[PDB]
């Protein structure tokens, strides 16, 4: 036969895979590729970033110097990890705007501390308590100095400390509220105390608050932690006549790329540049459906758990 | 698709064609045969790999942000903290749902276009020596051996050589 | 030969074409700001039903009362005493009618209560030894008798003593307790001593975690229903296993018990629209709206299953081909 | 339109075609007629319906959020609440303006594309028995009564029956 | 090119055509010639200008807003103010990245389309009087002078005038 | 007796590369830039009303710092604060400083009206060497520093009803002495107190005796506060010591005005967008100059360049 036929066509596969389009909800194509990371490794990979396990401690307890959190004296981190099973085992306290202090330290990424020879004349220093047992003795938060009366009376303190550096000094202090007036006078002499921490651009006054609170370890009283930031060229001043839980020194504040993250997953050796509470995840896909809380180089969280991008033509078998 | 070739005037795909995406099947004086077209196949793959490059391994680096889970009931500024994060998630969820939808729609259309581009390319080579049977098949009105088919695949087919023969078969 | 409707006996004409309509409608595209198509459908919801539909979500009309005045127990809000809601509606013509007060961080409490979606209250028999209970005022009349917020207990001196009040209350329930308490600021020192003996009051509500301390603030204020004095509301939350303690040597407006906090999908909305028997899964201050369209221009404030608010009052999606009329001239 | 059929090589639409979106008009030995094409029509409608399924009756449930109107002035934290809602609205407004614009460009194209599909489909049937007159019309080069036109519309027109007659009328 | 005209079956563009985007080049009894097709050129330009007018200056008017740089460290609410502006900027950065990418793909496809439109338009006029040589050129099988070529360009070419002469040349040898 | 007709398209000598969905680089005949990334260098003053703060911040201009007296009844669309601005009156601090700065900036006006607050039994117009007006001791102009008259300081009880159609902004303060000697010297009462209240809201502030560091020869401080008062309401002020009194109100407005930090020069030109870097044109949809902006501005994005094709694919020989 002196004629021929030349047919044109395309490929196909036994069973393809279904995708979304503008005009179809589902439609078969030869192949696809998943763009939503649904599943993590299980562990938090401590390789690309410097992950620091908190174990029994919070970041705040580590800063203040809880006897069991002494491990973290001068430690740093890209990501601090807080376990649900952590606790405080020192003198009971609170912090107004707690979250903010916690955020500021985590961001700085370091508990670099430098003590300073403050002069507390007319008062007995280094007060401790049974609720904060260190080793086997009545101690206190390592970064705070509990000031009490010196026999006869408790004078109006007036102490200064200028910032000579060119970075921000972070100061941590507080005030003591007793459970009774008979206690208030026993330790601080005066009927009502006061703490006035001021800079050349700012100030904060806290008045103590006598009256009993619930029983924590055996103590009825409390301590409220405050903080202050002194800028370059500026000067600190502390003026108290009672109840001052004084500072020992300052923390270094670095504008950093650090953070803190609550998790109970195993920290372990592996490759990854993205970290979640569920564990590390691979960041090859543009999106993820594991956990909105993330740190590092991460796919963006969305609500969908799957999206197939078509990498082939329409599939039409025979 | 939009050119109406794939899942259109070509009835179905070939599972037997496993060495290429588009190609030819032909019978002649020497019998049947199959052969892939690398140029058309590769044009489609490059475009699909092109999309993959915009999507795969394009990832923003982020560090300390805002807290997204809360133990205590706080009110005003917690309400905001959540709403912010909720707004963000919805918008990215939409950006993702739309991206996939458009890219897939487009993928189908471009793969369909390459099919058609190859058909129109072949049609032009043959010129007056063949007719469009339908189903994307040509009746070549002359003896066209394997070597002859090869030139059609190679793009080197000279239509003048067989013109007088085929043209004579087409009308008589 | 001219009107012949047939062809010349050995040929024919086969014309291909598409439909068209006499009145098309304009849409927007990538390349055209206005382009006529055969048909389109509105994607922006800009019409309201006019009233709030109360058969989908449980809608509670607050009438003359705010959510806070309902909670506290302002006398004219006694109806709302034990009540739940998906959406609490606050009216513009609402008002307060009890003792004059202020709530530092008012908005937060209002939100917290709204989300919980309930004013279910449980009285606890607090022991207040050495003080006169159930204080009242002519600024908060229940009937033709002086009275007070039904959920608060104004404490005053008894005889010659305002003792140091020291009371606890352990949360043994499996949910978070919400406590509303306060403090009285009298208008002069004569009054501070007349009511509380001590020259200088103090209130300290505390948990095992947190604490709050407030001092009264003596000095006159503008008249509100005949009273220069003022009260300030504060709130505390106690968790299962935790304990409440209240210490005060003066000016305490004690709590009568707790509110039960739920994790809820409820809320509050400022609206003057009528509520009525209709069908709609989306509520706005202007009234309910339908949710068949993906967007809306009625109101940015919404509750329920709603289209997403945009600035555009209309967006037409084409549901037909380009319109190309037959008659240039009609 | 991307294929240049609708508002292109086809001068205009038919306002009397009420039972279809696409169709034929013929003039033969029995008179002048009209008739819709249900397949092509349904292809266009179905896609359009496909888009409506994605956009219509598709809404999220939302509950308590942030306040968006204010009685007093409060500075920083209200500036922030406003900016958030103002930012969210602008972003959703952009998404809507763009969704429509895209879909509409595509609606006009896929309809134009279906008009072209029918013409090509019909061209293939008629084969050597007709010629493109332009304007969307074929001149058939043989007597083709109403039945014969039906066979084209039915998709059952065997061109071999009239081929010899037709070739003669085209060339002579 | 989704039709495969520009950068497809048409091998390259003409730098020598400077008064139009599309057009003709021809060879006949009177020499060789070139003319731009005003109509197809204008179709693309109009479409491209539509896009320009969509994007170009449609800017909002913003006034007072939130702060975005800070001296003192502060914590929670400054963290929020930063996260919000960062979130906003990232989304608008996505929008601009996609916007440009979609438009350009479309701009290429629509220009490719006007080319193929012009070809098909011309093919339909010529009918049985010419064949497709490939490379976007027709072979007209009659004496087609500059006026004849002009009629093709005008869309007033009447194929019946040359049909006999043409059918006669195509089917020969 | 044959002819050849060829259909084609133009090309250019030097096209320009653009991104597509399929190609990272593909050449087209022309393009247009969508990211505005260069600024004019200076802020243009013809389009909007730009106001140079010079040596004054917004807050110091309001309070009436002597060297800021030029900004008295001023108004603006945008108020420019310079990095070299300094405070030169009595040392102060403002809890929630940013909020008051924002509120005034939005109102866009320092239209101050003085009122006849009746203060009896006190000496008014206290001043300081830290706040000199000419060679004489002075104070913030919009504030009134009260001290004891004769040998006492009464429990001050003053009202002022807002019978107007707008919100009144009241700036007031409290003085914190450096010792109990100074507390009892100026105000007699050993313990000061300031209560500012409406029918709706109230604020009480206790002073805090104690030495702070020297500022212009003074170790004392004032803390500034504000109270907004609505139409039909009534401002009351009750204090037995340390009150730094108001002199009247600022008229609040819902306005389209703002405040910006910039060290850019401000000169005659035209532009509807302002940034800290200078004004920029707004012909492009996007920009990469600064995220801080005022006016009709392109939207800020990360990318410094985005080229939109304005022509076909460029294919030369
Ligand atoms: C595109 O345009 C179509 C053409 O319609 C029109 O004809 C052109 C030439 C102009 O003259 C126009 O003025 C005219 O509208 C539109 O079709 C028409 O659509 C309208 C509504 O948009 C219909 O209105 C309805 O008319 C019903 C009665 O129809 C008959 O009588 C009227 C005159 O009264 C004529 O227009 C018609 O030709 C018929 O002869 C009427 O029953 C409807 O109201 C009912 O409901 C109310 C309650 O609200 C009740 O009180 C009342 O008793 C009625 O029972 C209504 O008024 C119109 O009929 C319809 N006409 C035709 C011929 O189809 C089409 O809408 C439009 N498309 C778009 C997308 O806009
Ligand atoms: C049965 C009885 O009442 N016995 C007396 C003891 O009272 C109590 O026992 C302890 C365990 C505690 O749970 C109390 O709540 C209980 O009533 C009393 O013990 C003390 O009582 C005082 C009263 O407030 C303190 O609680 C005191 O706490 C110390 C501590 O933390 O160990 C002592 C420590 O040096 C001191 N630190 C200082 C001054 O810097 C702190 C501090 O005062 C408080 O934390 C402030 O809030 O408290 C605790 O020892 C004993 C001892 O009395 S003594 O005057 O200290 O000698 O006396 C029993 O009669
Ligand atoms: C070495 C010594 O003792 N010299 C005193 C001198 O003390 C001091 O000098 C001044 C400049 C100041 O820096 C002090 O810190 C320094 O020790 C006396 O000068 C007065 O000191 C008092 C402090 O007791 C005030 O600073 C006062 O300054 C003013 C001021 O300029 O702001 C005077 C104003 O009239 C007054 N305004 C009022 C009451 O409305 C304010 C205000 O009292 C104060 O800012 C509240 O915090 O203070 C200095 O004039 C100097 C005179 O003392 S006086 O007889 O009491 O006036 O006597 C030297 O021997
Ligand atoms: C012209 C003249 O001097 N008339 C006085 C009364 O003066 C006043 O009139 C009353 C209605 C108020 O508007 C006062 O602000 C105004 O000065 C005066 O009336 C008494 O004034 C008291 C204030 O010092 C109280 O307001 C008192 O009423 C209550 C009240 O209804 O709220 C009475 C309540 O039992 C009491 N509740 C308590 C202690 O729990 C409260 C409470 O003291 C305040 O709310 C605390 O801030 O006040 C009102 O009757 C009387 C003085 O009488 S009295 O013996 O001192 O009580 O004398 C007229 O000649
Ligand atoms: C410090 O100053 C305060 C205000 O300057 C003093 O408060 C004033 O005290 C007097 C005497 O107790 C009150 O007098 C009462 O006024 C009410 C108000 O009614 C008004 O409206 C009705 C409308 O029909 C009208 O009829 C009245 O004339 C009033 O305009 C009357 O109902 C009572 O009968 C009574 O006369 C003032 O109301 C009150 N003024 C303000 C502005 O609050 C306060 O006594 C001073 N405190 C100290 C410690 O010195
Ligand atoms: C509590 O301690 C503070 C901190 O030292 C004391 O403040 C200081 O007061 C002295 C004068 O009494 C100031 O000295 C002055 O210094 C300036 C420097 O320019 C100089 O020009 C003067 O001639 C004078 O010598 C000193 O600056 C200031 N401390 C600072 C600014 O840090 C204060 O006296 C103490 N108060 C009490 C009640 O104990
Ligand atoms: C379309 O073109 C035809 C062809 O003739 C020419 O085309 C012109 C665009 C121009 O290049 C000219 O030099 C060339 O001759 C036109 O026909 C011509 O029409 C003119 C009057 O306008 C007459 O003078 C000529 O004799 C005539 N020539 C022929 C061979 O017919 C035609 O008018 C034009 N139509 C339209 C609508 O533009
Ligand atoms: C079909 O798509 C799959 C993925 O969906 C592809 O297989 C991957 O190929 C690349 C090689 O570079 C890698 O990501 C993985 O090794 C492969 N498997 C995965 C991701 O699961 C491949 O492109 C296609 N396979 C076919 C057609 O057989
Ligand atoms: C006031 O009462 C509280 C409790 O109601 C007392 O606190 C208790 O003190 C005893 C020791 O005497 C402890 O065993 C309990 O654990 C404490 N209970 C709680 C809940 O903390 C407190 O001692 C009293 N304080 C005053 C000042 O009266
Ligand atoms: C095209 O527009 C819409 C659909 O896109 C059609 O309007 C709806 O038609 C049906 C009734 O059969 C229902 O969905 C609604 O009742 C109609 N819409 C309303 C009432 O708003 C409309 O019929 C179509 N128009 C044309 C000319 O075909
Ligand atoms: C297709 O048509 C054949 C005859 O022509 C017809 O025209 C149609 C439009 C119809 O309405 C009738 O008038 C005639 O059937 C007929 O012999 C075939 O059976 C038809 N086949 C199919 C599948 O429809
Ligand atoms: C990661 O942490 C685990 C905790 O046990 C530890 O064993 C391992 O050495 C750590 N890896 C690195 C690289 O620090
Ligand atoms: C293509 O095939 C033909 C015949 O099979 C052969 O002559 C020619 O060399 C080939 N051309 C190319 C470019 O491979
Ligand atoms: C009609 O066709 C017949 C042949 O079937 C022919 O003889 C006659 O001349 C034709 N007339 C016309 C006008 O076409
Ligand atoms: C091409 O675009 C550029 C930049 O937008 C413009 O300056 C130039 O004049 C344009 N050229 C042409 C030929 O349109
Ligand atoms: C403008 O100002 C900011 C703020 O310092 C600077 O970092 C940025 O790089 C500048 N942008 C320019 C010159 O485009």
């Amino acid at each position: 036969n002196n004629t021929a036929t030349l047919c044109l066509g395309h490929h196909a596969v036994a069973n393809g895979t279904l995708v979304k389009t503008i005009t179809d909800d589902q439609i078969e194509v030869t192949n696809a590729t998943e763009l939503v990371q649904s599943i993590s490794i299980g562990k938090i990979c401590n390789n690309s970033y410097r992950v620091l396990d908190g174990r029994n401690c919070t970041l705040i307890d580590a800063m203040l110097g809880d006897p069991h959190c002494d491990d973290f004296q001068y430690e740093n981190w890209d990501l601090f990890i807080e376990r649900s099973s952590a606790f405080s085992n020192c003198y009971p306290y609170d912090i107004p705007d707690y979250a903010s202090l916690r955020s500021i330290v985590a961001s700085s990424g370091t508990l670099e501390f430098t003590a300073e020879g403050f002069t507390w004349t007319g008062v007995t220093q280094n007060g401790g308590s049974g609720a904060c047992k260190r080793g086997s003795a009545d101690s206190f938060f390592s970064r705070l100095n509990w000031l009490t009366k010196s026999g006869n009376s408790y004078p109006i303190l007036n102490v200064t400390m200028p910032n000579n550096k060119n970075f921000d000094k972070l100061y941590i202090w507080g005030i003591h509220h007793p459970s009774s007036n008979k206690e208030q006078t026993k330790l601080y002499i005066q009927e009502s105390g006061r703490v006035t921490v001021s800079t050349e651009r700012s100030q904060q006054t806290v008045i103590p608050n006598i009256g009993s609170r619930p029983w924590v370890r055996g103590q009825s009283g409390r301590i409220s932690i405050y903080w202050t930031i002194v800028k370059p060229g500026d000067i600190l001043m502390i003026n108290s006549n009672g109840n001052l839980v004084a500072p020992r020194g300052y923390f270094k504040l670095r504008t950093g790329k650090s953070s803190v993250m609550r998790s109970d997953a195993l920290i372990d050796t592996c490759v990854s540049e993205c970290i979640t509470p569920n564990g590390s995840i691979p960041n090859d896909k543009p999106f993820q459906n594991v956990n909105k809380i993330t740190y590092g180089k991460c796919p963006k969280y969305i609500r969908q758990n799957t999206l197939k991008l078509a990498t082939g033509m329409r599939n039409v078998p025979e | 698709g939009i050119f109406g070739a794939i899942a259109g005037f070509i009835e179905n795909g070939w599972e037997g064609m496993v060495d290429g995406w588009y190609g030819f099947r032909y019978q002649n004086s020497e019998g049947t045969g199959q052969a892939a077209d690398l140029k058309s196949t590769q044009a489609a793959i490059d475009q699909i790999n092109g999309k993959l490059n915009r999507v795969i391994e394009r990832t923003n680096e982020k560090f300390h942000q805002i807290e997204k889970e809360f133990s205590e009931v706080e009110g005003r500024i917690q309400d905001l903290e959540k709403y912010v994060e909720d707004t963000k998630i919805d918008l990215w969820s939409y950006n993702a749902e739309l991206l996939v939808a458009l890219e897939n729609q487009h993928t189908i259309d471009l793969t369909d276009a390459e099919m058609n581009k190859l058909f129109e390319k072949t049609r032009r080579q043959l010129r007056e020596n063949a007719e469009d049977m339908g189903g994307g098949c040509f009746k070549i009105y002359h003896k066209c051996d394997n070597a002859c088919i090869g030139s059609i695949r190679n793009g080197t087919y000279d239509h003048y050589i067989y013109r007088d023969e085929a043209l004579n078969n087409r009308f008589q």
